[PDB]
């Protein structure tokens, strides 16, 4: 009335016999655990993965109150759980990771990988690919649970930063590798949604068909629903389709943008401006302002935003979305060596 | 824009 020694064996179990009620019975055998045991601090690890918000945040507290390894696992967990809120800033949660000293191999590595989650999210790619190397996953070696969720974690970010290269085949194999070593619905939906992303500039069906893969395991989640949404908006809109998937009855600049692109594209630029002018109000991380700009360039037909595009772009460490304000430079007849240059160098 | 994730 006791615990398997890897946590894998109860999560394959749930969902091989019981998958339609894996939250409700995962939610009550996490919170009932003693918070001393791996098993709980594998319940930690396994709550975060899946968006479990709930569970993993009173395990975090518990934790917190009252051992020395669950403790660490509680402390830098809520300092990815408050940075991932603007709670603290990025500033903030290094410097209290470092006041921490933590000891564990697992959350030296979950400290680099909540700051390389923050890069993401933010549109602040340059550092990730550094980063991402100082993660050495075969330290881990008392927590095979952690240690494998936390390689289809690297799997999926090491997939993004190769996408933000442009090296599209390697993020590919990536999110594919991912795929292969998983069965948390949170890390499919990111291969998919990445493998799908990859393919946008050159394979419009291979990239629908991912969307749409993506779109089928999401169904009962509405905000992988919607992510899948947003991707098949951008889709159709980087190859001017008509275009099935806009939110119109929303103000994030996500989605504001499509709105933007698709009337750009269908030949109503009143409409665009009207868009584009609510947008110029809101604050954009650098990666949403060099698309903001790439729209305002294609509405105006103003090489100048097209090379401030392409400065947020460089900003961002953004090599793939780039592509978009260099290829209306070539159509206005740029110099192919500039371009070639502008590609050339860097943002320091 | 496009949606990220990881
Ligand atoms: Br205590
Ligand atoms: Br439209
Ligand atoms: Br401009």
């Amino acid at each position: 009335d006791k615990t398997f020694n890897e946590f894998s064996s109860i999560v394959n179990i749930v969902k091989s016999q019981y998958p339609d009620r894996e939250y409700e019975l995962m939610k009550d055998y996490c919170l009932n655990l003693d918070v001393k045991t791996k098993a709980a601090r594998s319940a930690l690890e396994y709550a975060d993965a899946n968006m479990f918000f709930e569970i993993e945040d009173v395990l975090i507290d518990s934790m917190i109150s009252c051992n020395m390894k669950s403790k660490e696992y509680g402390k830098v967990y809520k300092i990815h759980r408050e940075l991932s809120n603007s709670v603290i800033t990025e500033f903030e949660a290094v410097k209290r990771l470092g006041k921490l000293n933590i000891k564990t191999p697992e959350m030296n590595s979950f400290s680099r990988l909540l700051l390389l989650y923050h890069y993401l999210s933010t549109g602040n790619f340059s550092p990730m690919a550094q980063l991402i190397k100082q993660i050495d996953l075969s330290e881990i070696s008392e927590n095979m649970y952690i240690r494998n969720t936390y390689q289809t974690r690297v799997h999926v970010l090491m997939s993004n930063i190769k996408l933000n290269e442009n090296s599209l085949e390697e993020c590919r194999e990536y999110s594919k590798k991912a795929l292969e070593s998983t069965n948390i619905l949170r890390f499919q939906v990111f291969s998919y949604l990445t493998i799908g992303n990859s393919l946008l500039f050159s394979n419009y069906e291979l990239a629908q068909e991912n969307f749409l893969k993506g779109l089928s395991i999401s169904v009962q989640n509405e905000n992988y629903n919607m992510i899948f949404q947003q991707a098949l908006c951008f889709l159709n809109n980087v190859w001017r389709k008509e275009n099935k998937w806009i939110n119109f009855e929303s103000d994030s600049i996500m989605d504001l943008q499509e709105q933007a692109h698709c009337f750009i594209n269908f030949n109503e630029n009143s409409k665009a401006k009207e868009v584009l002018d609510k947008l110029d109000l809101l604050v954009h991380n650098d990666n949403e302002l060099a698309m903001h700009y790439y729209l305002k360039g294609r509405l105006e037909q103003n090489k100048a935003c097209f090379y401030s595009s392409i400065e947020y772009f460089k900003k961002s460490n953004d090599k793939f979305l780039i592509r978009l304000p260099l290829l209306e430079l070539q159509k206005m007849g740029e110099n192919q060596k500039l371009l070639e240059l502008l590609l050339l160098l860097e943002h320091h | 824009g496009m949606p990220r994730g990881a």
